[PDB]
């Protein structure tokens, strides 16, 4: 049948302190026993396996199946137990190539390696551990015993050892053909040159022949696939790429399963179709669920879906990468914590697009989110292209400047430029650096009982006002925010607020514009309406005037 | 040379740490360097039967690229070897010297072969762009730079090398930490620099070649917590002061606020001025004295990890504290003068260097920055050959204001 590479083997070991597998072979039907004898006989003839005596004490179960439509039998070895006992290997690949990272070539050839694993030899000292037995008709006589000489299907080490073997084999050819790109992925090679067809089709043959010298067979000119290449949910054309066609089902009743599969397809489409959204559709999935259970679409979900269909109605494509030019990345706010981006080198021919829609924490603002989005895109660009892009952001240099200099975390956007693409990113309020003269000073406080969960929130002011609301099923944290909320509700357009909650101060000093907490959102609403707010902290239970009084006031009935 | 056998701490396997993505520039720089190290026999290509990995980076330190391997994991997992079995004792005298010069002696390690059974644990990967190729895998055949085992092993050879120099200059302190020699004298700076050049010549005969040239550790003194001084004091100002004083009392014993709080009594407007009574005036003055002196009761414990916290103060200013127990500050300081990340990495390096000099240990940093931002950018400005442990925190709010 097929060659087995003369490449050197990779030495392989069991996990220290472990012996090979000794799993009992279950009796099989005559039908199955016969199929396996014919298969293994053929495999032995081809070099793939070899007969061994009963001296070897190792065993792994063997099975055989044949679909009800078919007449071809297949052998199945269950390497579960050997796989436990086989050393860890180096992971195959950190990631997979993104089409957007491919440099365009005049000619591209795909070469799949035939019977990849069976074409590579296995460490002779390790073969013994791959032993299996075709049992006798009713397990009366000793079975027929074999071991693998090549990399078995389903064994832990085959992917890594194959790739390793392919790398060593390719090396010399690379060193003599530096202009030719050869991508390694699973059994495949993707080979690209800028040569004219004639000199390319020649170089493919020199490679195919070089590969054959090392026992690896590949398809010839007639059997080699043609563009567009359909690969991993992508279409790769000669001067553009896109995602394989997306079928958005129509349904009366949407099941969890149907929505999961829809979100997945939309997420997949988002890498080249700009503006895709999944927020509202994702909201439907955050629950008890159950695959077959129908979930009715909310109005927002229906509108989101409708907008995506519009986006998807006409085909969109991306271009390939030109490493002589810079990368430009643009980001737009889509609202409700959704961001969308596009990366091009020539406006506006996108290499790719994407989205960012991640809550980091409970309370945040658009400036923080934008920075996070920039960071994600930057990492992505280093992975795909090996360099960071220049950014175009919908935030004034002045807004960014004010924010970063005053904020307590280190933060740094690399080279960027402002672009007037509304909505623009702004901070919606700022806290005063100093006390407001002629403004009422509210001393606020909250308290919660741990057993009962009852709470009181309230304030006393320097103008003699007071108030105290009672709260049920609450916490200390919540009462402290309520207290601040009260003071904002009952105050004029200017106000000084004094709290002993580091928790509340910390939230509010970061100028959040959105929160998971309803209370925090209400506090934000107020802070925007105010003309000036100065917020200060004092330590609790030190009898500081103003604080001691509202403390007595809110402790009554709740704590000593 | 006979190789020193190295065994991992029982129950621990070697490092399986993933390579952070690298820019093309750095990948290309690493490929040159590694190609050359291969020819020289320092490293060899490995196969997939090695499941280990340690990240690698490229830095400038100069305009020449340098390979920096992140052995933080291998270091944790090999701690018994380099700290207990073959520990390098740290001299208390180093910090007392007027001048300390830091010399890179990392090349020394490349002439000493590494135990063959340990080599596999020094595996690393040069990645490629867009996962084009599988990426180039190597291990070390010689003592690698960045691994704490290397100086532990080379210790006996370094002693021979330095013996004449030490004998001839018995008041000079020389300390090895990782890839560097720290050399301290009390000499006039010209004389100091001359003895350093002299030392270079000794090293040269064994084939070896945020901070000024020298360090001046005897001119390191504390950052007192400082209380403002004013003519007029508002309610707000006293509140601020009491908050500052309050927290300060957890560190310093004897800090008192009774009198100051007495002024604030009632529900007073923040802007309203409050003349200080004489008792308060004096209470304030007493605290002020306490803060200028060191903390009684706080001592370095060699069995414990050091911790460093850093605060961004604005205008290119950063404060820091080093401790083992919270509030038991062993050292506090300030760093000043780019962008935030650049400044932070400068501060981290300076603080670590002082930490090596004072205790012979790097601290674990609590860094006020987003993990990914840090991870993307830190290598752009990093120039040390070691890397400290770090984690990521949220600083706020008044821990900031309580310093500077
Ligand atoms: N199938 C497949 C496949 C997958 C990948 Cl990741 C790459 C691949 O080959 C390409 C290579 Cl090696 C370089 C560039 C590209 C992008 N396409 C072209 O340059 C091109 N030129 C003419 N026809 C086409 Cl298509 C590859 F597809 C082919
Ligand atoms: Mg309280």
């Amino acid at each position: 049948n097929s060659p087995i590479s003369p490449i050197e083997t990779v030495p392989v070991k069991l996990k220290p302190g472990m012996d090979g597998p000794k799993v009992k072979q279950w009796p099989l039907t005559e039908e199955k026993i016969k199929a396996l004898v014919e298969i293994c006989t053929e495999m032995e003839k081809e070099g793939k396996i070899s007969k061994i005596g009963p001296e070897n004490p190792y065993n792994t179960p063997v099975f055989a199946i044949k679909k009800k439509d078919s007449t071809k039998w297949r052998k199945l070895v269950d390497f579960r137990e050997l796989n436990k006992r086989t050393q860890d290997f180096w992971e195959v690949q950190l990631g997979i190539p993104h089409p957007a990272g491919l440099k365009k070539k005049k000619s591209v050839t795909v070469l799949d390696v035939g019977d990849a694993y069976f074409s590579v030899p296995l460490d002779e000292d390790f073969r013994k551990y791959t032993a299996f037995t075709i049992p006798s008709i009713n397990n009366e006589t000793p079975g027929i015993r074999y071991q693998y000489n090549v990399l078995p299907q389903g064994w832990k080490g085959s992917p890594a050892i194959f790739q390793s073997s392919m790398t060593k084999i390719l090396e010399p050819f690379r060193k003599q053909n530096p202009d030719i790109v050869i991508y390694q992925y699973m059994d495949d090679l993707y080979v690209g040159s800028d040569l004219e067809i004639g000199q390319h089709r020649t170089k493919i043959e020199e490679l195919r022949q070089h590969l054959l010298r090392w026992g690896l067979t590949t398809p010839d000119k007639k059997h080699q696939k043609e563009p567009p290449f359909l690969w991993m949910g992508y279409e790769l054309h000669p001067d553009k790429w896109t995602v394989q066609p997306i079928v958005l089902p129509e349904k009366d009743s949407w099941t969890v399963n149907d929505i999961q599969k829809l979100v997945g397809k939309l997420n997949w489409a988002s890498q080249i179709y700009p503006g895709i959204k999944v927020r509202q559709l994702c909201k439907l999935l955050r629950g008890t669920k159950a695959l077959t259970e129908v979930i009715p679409l909310t109005e927002e979900a229906e509108l989101e879906l409708a907008e995506n269909r519009e986006i998807l109605k006409e085909p969109v494509h991306g271009v390939y990468y030109d490493p002589s030019k810079d990368l430009i990345a643009e980001i737009q706010k889509q609202g409700q914590g959704q961001w969308t981006y596009q990366i091009y080198q020539e406006p506006f021919k996108n290499l790719k697009t994407g989205k960012y829609a991640r809550m980091r924490g409970a309370h945040t603002n658009d400036v923080k989110q934008l920075t996070e989005a920039v960071q994600k895109i930057t990492t992505e660009s280093i992975v795909i292209w090996g360099k960071t892009p220049k950014f175009k952001l919908p935030i004034q240099k002045e807004t960014w400047e004010t924010w970063w200099t005053e904020y307590w975390q280190a933060t740094w956007i690399p080279e960027w430029e402002f672009v007037n693409t509304p909505p623009l990113v702004k901070l919606w309020y700022q806290l005063e650096k100093e006390p407001i003269v002629g403004a009422e000073t509210f001393y606020v406080d909250g308290a919660a009982n741990r057993e009962t969960k009852l709470g009181k929130a309230g304030y006393v002011t320097n103008r003699g006002r007071q108030k105290v609301v009672t709260l049920t099923d609450t916490t200390n944290q919540k009462t402290e925010l309520q207290a601040i909320y009260l003071a904002l509700q009952d105050s004029g357009l200017e106000v000084n607020i004094v709290t002993d909650s580091q928790y509340a101060l910390g939230i509010i000093q970061a100028q959040p514009d959105q929160s998971e907490s309803e209370l925090v959102n209400q506090i934000i609403e107020q802070l925007i309406k105010k003309e000036k707010v100065y917020l200060a902290w004092v330590p609790a239970h030190k009898g500081i005037g103003g604080n001691e009084q509202v403390d007595k006031l809110v402790s009554a009935g709740i704590r000593k | 040379i006979e190789t020193v056998p190295v065994k991992l701490k029982p129950g621990m396997d070697g490092p399986k740490v993933k390579q952070w993505p690298l820019t093309e520039e750095k990948i290309k720089a690493l490929v040159e360097i590694c190609t050359e190290m291969e020819k020289e026999g320092k490293i060899s290509k490995i196969g997939p039967e090695n499941p280990y990995n340690t990240p690698v980076f490229a830095i400038k330190k100069s305009t020449k690229w340098r390979k920096l391997v992140d052995f933080r994991e291998l270091n944790k997992r090999t701690q018994d070897f380099w700290e207990v079995q073959l520990g390098i004792p740290h001299p208390a005298g180093l910090k007392k010297k007027k001048s300390v010069t830091v010399l890179d002696v990392g090349d020394a390690y490349f002439s000493v072969p590494l135990d063959e059974d340990f080599r596999k644990y020094t595996a690393f990967t040069i990645p490629s762009i867009n996962n084009e190729t599988p990426g180039i895998r190597y291990q070390y055949n010689v003592l690698p730079q960045g691994w704490k085992g290397s100086p532990a092993i080379f210790q006996s050879s370094m002693t021979k090398i330095l013996e004449p120099f030490r004998k001839q200059n018995p008041d000079i302190v020389i300390y090895q930490y990782m890839d560097d020699l720290y050399v301290g004298s009390d000499l006039e700076i010209g004389q100091h620099r001359t003895k350093i050049e002299e030392l270079r010549q000794h090293l040269l005969r064994w084939g070896l070649t945020w901070m000024g040239y020298e360090l001046h550790p005897d001119k390191w003194t504390v950052q007192p917590i400082v209380l403002p001084e004013k003519d007029s004091w508002t309610v707000n100002d006293i509140q601020k002061l009491v908050g500052k004083l309050n927290w300060a009392s957890q560190i310093y014993p004897g800090i008192k606020v009774r009198q100051l709080c007495k002024l604030l009594r009632g529900t007073k407007a923040l802007t309203e001025v409050i003349p200080l009574t004489e008792e308060a005036e004096l209470e304030l003055a007493e605290n002020r004295e306490i803060l200028k002196e060191p903390v009684h009761g706080v001592y370095y414990d060699p069995s414990k990890d050091l911790i460093a916290e850093i605060q961004k103060q604005g205008q290119g200013q950063w404060t820091y504290q080093i401790y083992q127990e919270p509030f038991k500050n062993l050292k506090t300081g300030k760093y000043a003068r780019t962008n935030d990340v650049k400044q932070l990495t400068e501060a981290v390096q300076k603080i670590t260097t002082e930490s090596i000099v004072i205790w012979g240990k790097t601290p674990k940093f609590k860094l006020p920055i987003q993990k990914e931002t840090w991870e993307t950018w830190w290598t752009e400005y990093w120039q040390a050959t070691w890397i400290p442990e770090w984690e990521f925190v949220n600083t706020p709010p008044l821990v900031k204001l309580w310093y500077q």
